[PDB]
């Protein structure tokens, strides 16, 4: 349905396989039952982390996630985007995949793998508000698992049902900007390491109240309000990354979105979007079981 | 600010 390693899984090495718990995984399905702002990512934290990578010049694209040993996700606007003049084929990117150190080449940890093809949502809009932002790249060969790189699961109807509530958390991963850049300045740009911050699902009349950009179905937004104390947003260069969820139901975690778009980051008031998975999940099964797995 | 990757990755 997505390609070989669907069975395992949302199942992370390091942590539910040696039946540890990282650092605020407990946060998440509290809200449950119950990058700007965010910390360094534990080792193994996020083995479904990929980054695209630019071939030349070598530099970070966006963020991507595994969701087979062979289909990397992300956002469509990471490949393509006209009002920026970005329209990427698969001989100019890379994935790397298992890092955690953002500038590192992490030999024996990362795995960089090169693209076979990229499909782009054929209804994906870029010239208004992003809708239908999300992409898929076949890697040219399939890359073996290890305690660093591991596919996340894709949501199922029931599970997207039950966690896409607003106040339930999901977690936001990605290298992008520590803070809203916008000049030449020595205080805080790219982290040195993965970034990991917990956010909020915001409910939809909010969303839409927040931006007089046109929100739709295919898209969520999630972030703490300005009453709430607590900060956080995804930021330029998290763009592709995931925004997942643990199960309470069979501990996996899910991809129930993709790094959108924002205005600003971590700014009061403005929530960051993101792509809904689960209502694309079809186009993905529809491109996965035509392209195979 | 990145290190370089091997070349083989850029072939
Ligand atoms: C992505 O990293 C960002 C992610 C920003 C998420 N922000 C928050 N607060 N959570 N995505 C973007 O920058 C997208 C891409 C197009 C413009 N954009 C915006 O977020 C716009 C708002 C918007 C939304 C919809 C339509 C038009 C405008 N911010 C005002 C990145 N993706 C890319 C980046 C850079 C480049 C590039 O080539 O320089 C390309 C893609 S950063
Ligand atoms: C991107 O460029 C390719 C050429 O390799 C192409 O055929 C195409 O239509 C592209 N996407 C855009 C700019 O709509
Ligand atoms: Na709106
Ligand atoms: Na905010």
């Amino acid at each position: 349905t997505f390609g070989s390693g669907e069975a395992d899984c949302g199942l992370r090495p390091l942590f539910e396989k040696k039946s540890l718990e990282d650092k605020t995984e407990r946060e998440l399905l509290e809200s449950y039952i119950d990058i700007v702002e965010g910390s360094d990512a534990e080792i193994g934290m996020s083995p479904w982390q990929v980054m695209l990578f630019r071939k030349s010049p070598q530099e970070l694209l966006c963020g991507a996630s595994l969701i087979s040993d062979r289909w990397v996700l992300t956002a469509a606007h990471c490949l393509l985007y006209p009002p920026w003049d970005k329209n990427f084929t698969e001989n100019d990117l890379l994935v790397r995949i298992g890092k955690h150190s953002r500038t590192r080449y992490e030999r024996n940890i990362e795995k960089i793998s090169m693209l076979e093809k990229i499909y782009i949502h054929p209804r994906y809009n870029w010239r208004e508000n992003l809708d239908r932002d999300i992409a898929l790249m076949k890697l040219k060969k399939p890359v073996a698992f290890s305690d660093y790189i591991h596919p996340v699961c894709l949501p199922d109807r029931e599970t997207a049902a039950s966690l896409l509530q607003a106040g339930y958390k999901g977690r936001v991963t990605g290298w992008g900007n520590l803070k809203e850049t916008w000049t030449a300045n020595v205080g805080k740009g790219q982290p040195s390491v993965l970034q990991v911050v917990n956010l909020p699902i915001v409910e939809r009349p909010v969303c839409k109240d927040s931006t007089r950009i046109r929100i739709t179905d295919n898209m969520f937004c999630a972030g703490y309000k300005p009453d709430e104390g607590k900060r956080g947003d995804a930021c330029e260069g998290d763009s592709g990354g995931p925004f997942v969820m643990k199960s309470p139901f069979n501990n996996r975690w899910y991809q129930m979105g993709i790094v959108s778009w924002g205005e600003g980051c971590d700014r009061d008031g403005k929530y960051g979007f993101y792509t809904h998975v689960f209502r694309l999940k079809k186009w993905i099964q529809k491109v996965i079981d035509q392209f195979g797995e | 600010d990145f290190e370089e990757i091997p070349e083989e990755y850029l072939q």
